């Protein structure tokens, strides 16, 4: 008659993987949503004791795999501090919807070598409650009256560690755009916030 | 010539503690002549700041020590498990006097005065005690073991026990707090926590400890739970669990011993695997049995009491304890015959429980009264068939 | 908690939806379905039967709200009818029978609102529990697929979140609403999960 | 002279209480007259808004005190028990009157003439607690304890029960609840589980209390499971556990002794491995052996009306009562011969459980006619084969 506690603990390079299937469940199921991508064609899964939109572009598939393990690994270095998906306009490309993730690492995770008290349970939940959240946003998003495709920035502090596709650009705001915060969540040595921008309506 | 007496001060009064003792004397001074009830007043002061004073165990030149308590109001004091599982009740913590058990001393019947053993107990204990005894050479615990048979009211008389302790030690002590030890919320799910916490549990009881104000009255229901055996077959199954977290107990009990302030409540309707640990550790060791003919004879008066007093039974009457009864040389008149029949009730009741028994005329009203209103010399050999029925339901009951 | 709804325009039908979606996002927002029902047009055992629980639910809702009218419109889960595990109260009493305003526009306002009514912040993730809806009707409007609770009572434990409204309108009375009756959902809702 | 009424609102009704009540006075004063369930009518008006009007212990220059209950469908049982989130736990949560026994108190029939007593023992506990009696001094511990030989209605009984209660006392308890605990949730393969089990239990239990509306039910069903061998002599572990339950069960009874409000039915088998405790607090025993003739005869007319009504058996008959069959006393004629026959049955069916006897026809029917079409008495014959059948099958397994 016993049980026990067998905490596993956590990592820099674990928090970085999980994170990263985080953000790349999390755009898949954004881009599934609001209409950006043909929703028809995709399917489900089951990832964080829960139900995930998974998409079939194998272009889109690969190339955010690569993203997933390049956010890895500058996670890994605390590289990169914003996460941002840029929709737009097809033609015209007019910016329509902005998804902003502001990221924190932990510098001192080079001499954090000993884990950090935190369960797989609470961070599961607590991105559990970031992804319900982002699925309702969609109920008030001012729906797409057209087709749109979008861009993917982000924001690492270094100019240094830079592999060779990626480029340089610019900030991409919006001129009539509200943005809204959802909610917070981390990992003791990632956080990220999140908060979406969106064009403010024409007409009410 | 000992005669402590009580004094209700209201959750609702202003008064003081001189203001009151300079009333209650005048009054008791102006009428100055068995025991009484003094409810009814005549000075207005006392009418808006006390709401009962009476005395229980003809002449007045006897040391009348007045006591003033005041009957607060919470029930619950929630502390919680320090460690983990919210909402678990690990703790009711009940303040002094608090109305829950006011006049509930009036309950028992033991008339060997083992109330009153059980009563100056902890009142010698304090003479001894604060009087500059060497422990290291007499020493005792703080345990009390109340012991006995079921529906007999063992925790009811440690809460009273503790209520009429209070009453008497106001001289040293302004309150004073009770402990429901939750025993079977004390043991942890898991290997070793759950001695881990006892401590803990303990701790908090130290807490009260520290208060001098204050005097500590641990309430340990059914200590079996605590202590389950020390004798089983090797199948335990939660050995390093159980006999563990029982000697920590014990430890516990060991280090509580040295103060001089608390005092600890044990019973079991259960004693046949009691532990011999705690037996050993031989508090008073008191045992009970069931209520006498006496008893049964003056609960009976006391329920017909209540009851003329909440109109259930209408022509309000007279009663007469067995002294008056035997006085009187037991003669058959119209008058006594209604007490003798009640006589004749407890000498068929006895071999049942108080608790029972305190069931009995209400449920009785319920079965053979079959009506809103009633009366005695119906109502008295209904609770006669009613007994009658009890006794053969104990039968049946195989 | 306590939120209200924000409308400069009154409504007739509008209710209707609302409370459609409302719920919906509700049991989604409470894991009793794997997705939002506005996307479960997908994959067409529980799964499908739970749904078209939901379905026939969704459907005499319409058909009441087509009837008569809603002061207050209440959503469980787990418990009983007469206690929760939890539950949302959905308020419409501020409404009369207008609008040149979408209907669309309405909903996103209102949802706008409640995800800055910051509800549904709850890491502890319930388990699969059940569902039951109810709503006042008229005194004799005659219902036929729900049916009434004529000693029914608003809980008061686990109080969620009563989402009530505001459509600008100056002041009503309120015996306009005394005449009316909760009356409940026939059939309790499961919501599954795998 | 107190006559009730069983005003059965259809839920298709719809319609509001106090019309109704006018409606149904009305129809008094129409028919002004043993007791009887009501149902076709004049007014479509009560046609519409009713479904049934029954009453139960002629004449009506009394006073009639209706009581409108409108039914209720669904029991879902749904209690968490999440002592980790993760328990799938063996709680019902029964709304009370509801279509799960509409008509159940009009059969479980008793020797003794339980029901009225047990019945108006609620009753008693209003009518003369909310006198603001003194509860500590006299108490009822809500804590009924029926028993009997297994498959004797008894769990029956008590649902019944508390349904027709419910409905008596509508004015002052908007509803009531009905929380069915399955002991088989209570145990756990951990040692120091199962009292925090319980504490929650009693937990939620106290939430359905807190409310002081509503009317509670404990229908605790093998109370035994929890007291098995509290006070007894075999090994220690399963002991250990078993102690480590009752204690807390004990302990938090005594808690909710103090709501007006609670009922606390309980039941168990043979079960002489039952108690010391629930023993003590069994405010209400109730044996209950199988039933006598009389009942027998009572619950196989009920049986023959079911058959008649439901068109399974055809051509229907008529039918006698043991009070209507003395009062020309048995004598022969080829009218009452057929419930004679029936009578001879159930001289020779008792010693059986009611449970088995209200399933003899149905298994008759399936057994030794297969034609849906059948005449009653040829029905008999087979009927008493069956009972033989029954006899000679507890013979052989035993
Ligand atoms: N002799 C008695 N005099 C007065 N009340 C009694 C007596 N015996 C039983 N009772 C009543 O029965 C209840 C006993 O309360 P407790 O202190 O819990 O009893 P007990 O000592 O715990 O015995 P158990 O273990 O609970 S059966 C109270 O309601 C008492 O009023
Ligand atoms: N005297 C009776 N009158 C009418 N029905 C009865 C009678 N005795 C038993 N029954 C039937 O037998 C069944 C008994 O259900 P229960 O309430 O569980 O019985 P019980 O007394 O609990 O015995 P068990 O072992 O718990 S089933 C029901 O279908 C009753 O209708």
């Amino acid at each position: 008659a016993l049980q026990l506690s067998r905490e596993q603990g956590i990592t820099l390079r674990g928090s970085a993987e999980i994170v990263a299937e985080f953000f790349s469940f999390g755009i898949n199921s954004i881009l599934y949503q609001r209409g950006i991508y043909p929703s028809e064609t995709f399917t489900r899964v089951q990832k964080y004791g829960l139900t995930l939109l998974v998409t079939t572009d194998l272009e889109l598939i690969k190339y955010l795999n690569n993203v997933v393990e390049q956010l890895k690994d500058w996670l890994y270095k605390c590289s990169v501090q914003k996460l941002v998906v840029v929709i737009s306009n097809i033609e015209s490309g007019e910016v329509l919807e902005r998804w902003q993730f502001d990221i924190e690492c932990d510098k001192t995770a080079k001499d954090d070598s000993a884990p950090r008290e935190k369960s797989q349970k609470a961070i599961q939940d607590e991105i559990r409650s970031v992804i319900r959240q982002i699925t309702a946003t969609v109920t008030f998003l001012p729906l797409l009256e057209v087709s749109c495709s979008f861009d993917l920035l982000i924001y690492t502090d270094k100019d240094l560690v830079v592999p060779e596709k990626w480029e340089e650009s610019g900030p991409q705001f919006i001129t009539n755009s509200e943005e809204v915060r959802l909610r917070s969540f981390t990992t003791t040595i990632h956080k990220v916030n999140s908060m979406v921008a969106y064009k403010i309506p024409v007409n009410d | 010539p000992t005669v402590h007496v009580e004094v209700h001060q209201r959750g609702s009064s202003t008064a003081k503690k001189e203001d009151i003792n300079l009333s209650v004397r005048k009054l008791l001074n102006r009428h100055n002549i068995g025991d009484y009830t003094w409810t009814e007043f005549d000075e207005p002061f006392l009418t808006r700041n006390v709401q009962s004073v009476s005395i229980i165990d003809d002449l007045s030149a006897c040391t009348v020590a007045l006591h003033i308590f005041q009957l607060n109001e919470d029930g619950p004091s929630s502390e919680n498990l320090e460690e983990e599982t919210e909402n678990i009740i690990a703790a009711n913590h009940w303040v002094l006097p608090a109305a829950e058990f006011h006049g509930l001393w009036d309950s028992l019947v033991y008339d060997v005065e083992v109330k009153s053993h059980l009563l100056d107990y902890v009142m010698t204990t304090l003479l001894f005690s604060d009087k500059n005894v060497n422990s290291n050479l007499i020493t005792w615990n703080r345990v009390v073991l109340l012991h006995g048979p079921p529906g007999t009211g063992k925790t009811s008389l440690c809460k009273a026990l503790a209520q009429k302790l209070t009453i008497r030690l106001s001289s040293r002590y302004r309150y004073g707090q009770l402990i429901e030890i939750n025993s079977h919320s004390l043991f942890s799910k898991w290997f070793s926590e759950s001695g881990k916490l006892v401590t803990k549990m303990f701790q908090k009881i130290q807490d009260l400890i520290d208060d001098k104000d204050a005097l500590v009255f641990v309430l340990i229901d059914q200590v079996e739970s605590l202590t389950a055996a020390r004798n089983a077959c090797r199948a335990g199954t939660e050995p390093s669990d159980a006999i563990r977290v029982v000697n920590a107990v014990l430890t516990q009990i060991d280090q509580i011993k040295r103060h001089s302030n608390v005092v600890i409540l044990t019973t079991s309707n259960i004693t046949e695997k009691i532990d011999v640990a705690f037996v050993d550790r031989a508090d008073i060791k008191q045992y009970i049995g069931p209520p006498s003919a006496a008893a049964i004879f003056k609960i009976y008066l006391s329920c017909l009491e209540e009851l003329m007093k909440c109109q259930i039974i209408y022509p309000r009457q007279q009663l007469l304890t067995l002294r008056e009864l035997e006085m009187i040389g037991f003669i058959e008149n119209n008058v006594s015959k209604l007490s003798l029949l009640l006589n004749d009730i407890s000498r068929k009741s006895e071999g049942l429980s108080g608790r029972v028994l305190r069931k009995l005329p209400f449920l009785a009203h319920a079965l053979y009264v079959q009506a809103p209103t009633v009366t005695i010399e119906g109502f008295l050999q209904a609770l006669s068939l009613a007994v009658d029925k009890q006794f053969e339901e104990r039968k049946k009951l195989a | 908690c306590m939120v209200p709804v924000v409308f400069p325009g009154p409504v007739q039908e509008g209710c209707c939806q609302f409370t459609c979606e409302l719920l919906k996002h509700i049991m989604y927002q409470r894991q009793q379905l794997p997705l939002p029902y506005e996307q479960l047009k997908h994959f067409y055992r529980k799964c499908q039967q739970a749904l078209a629980e939901l379905e026939s639910v969704l459907s005499h809702l319409e058909d009441f709200f087509a009837r008569t009218l809603v002061p207050r419109v209440l959503i469980l889960l787990g418990g009983n009818a007469l206690s929760p595990k939890e539950f949302y109260e959905l308020d419409l009493s501020l409404l009369a029978p207008d609008q040149s305003l979408s209907t669309a526009a309405c909903l996103r306002r209102l949802f706008r609102a409640i995800f800055m009514a910051d509800a549904f912040s709850e890491l502890q993730a319930p388990p699969l529990m059940g569902t039951v809806v109810m709503a006042q009707g008229h005194r004799n409007c005659g219902e036929d697929w729900f049916r009434p609770k004529l000693n029914y009572r608003v809980p008061s434990r686990g109080h969620k979140l009563t989402v009530t409204l505001s459509c600008g309108r100056p002041s009503i009375r309120t015996t306009a609403w005394e005449d009316y009756i909760w009356f409940q959902a026939p059939v309790t809702f499961k919501g599954f999960r795998e």
